[PDB]
């Protein structure tokens, strides 16, 4: 669908994917190594952002 | 609050002396063992945080140690020490010390004074053994002709051999770690705790006085 003007839902829209003026977001926790009863932080965590 | 009862017989034999000591604490008494009380049973840890030590329980301590006098040549100390602490949460300890030092005059000024140790120290929590022996040979210089004269300047070899299956786990802090302060085995979980099986050799100089 192509919509050159307004376009107006008055219920619930549900997207998968939105492109523009959005704030999209993403997070996670890096990798604990552990010994005995005492554990660390330590490894790697890669975050890909795609141009879209 | 705690209670520390000693009796000490001491018996001048061989121009040298022989303590026989036996003490019995309970409770406060028992932490540190020497005659002063801590009956809060909190101690900070590396991060300035609070957790339990509680000292509930009792001490027994008899202890036979010496110093004896062979000859015009021959000096000795001598020591034999147990010790066992029994607490209520099961941190406590059964230590046996064994030790030797005898020393040869072979002129007023200079001697070779020998030492040998023994310790072995059981833990409560998880009846492991720790032992450890070790030999000192030195050739010492002092202010007299007894094994208590000291400006003493001593030239020393040590080797220490030992077998620890068990430690203490101080790793992080109180609040990370649930066995922070308890005896645990040396191989616990993957950890490495206590000495471990090894031996090592020192040597040097170094003096003593008390004047």
């Amino acid at each position: 669908v192509t919509i050159a003007e307004n376009c107006t839902i008055n219920g619930t829209l549900r997207a998968e994917k939105i492109v523009g003026d959005i704030v999209k977001a993403a997070s996670a926790a890096f990798p604990r190594q552990r010994e005995s009863s005492v554990d660390w932080p330590s490894g790697t965590r890669t975050v890909t952002v795609t141009d879209d | 609050d705690g209670w520390l009862f000693t009796a000490e017989h001491t018996q001048s034999v061989l121009k040298g002396f022989n303590k026989f000591v036996v003490q019995y604490a309970t409770d406060s008494m028992t932490s540190q063992g020497k005659g002063l009380s801590q009956g809060s049973g909190v101690a900070f840890d590396n991060e300035k945080f609070a957790y339990n030590i509680n000292n509930n329980g009792h001490m027994l301590r008899i202890l036979d140690h010496g110093a004896i006098s062979m000859g015009d040549n021959w000096d000795m100390m001598y020591v034999g020490m147990y010790q066992d602490i029994n607490w209520d949460n099961d941190n406590g300890t059964k230590w046996w010390t064994v030790g030797i030092r005898p020393m040869y005059k072979w002129t007023p000024i200079m001697s070779t004074v020998m030492e040998i140790g023994y310790d072995n120290v059981e833990s409560q929590r998880t009846g492991d053994k720790n032992n450890q022996y070790k030999i000192t040979l030195a050739q010492q210089w002092q202010a007299g002709d007894s094994i208590w004269s000291r400006p003493a300047i001593r030239v020393f070899a040590t080797y220490a051999k030992w077998d620890e299956k068990w430690g203490y786990d101080y790793n992080g802090d109180s609040k990370v770690n649930p066995n922070y302060g308890k005896a645990v085995p040396a191989d616990f979980n993957g950890g490495s705790f206590g000495r471990g099986d090894s031996d090592e050799w020192t040597f040097g100089a170094q003096m003593e006085i008390w004047w």
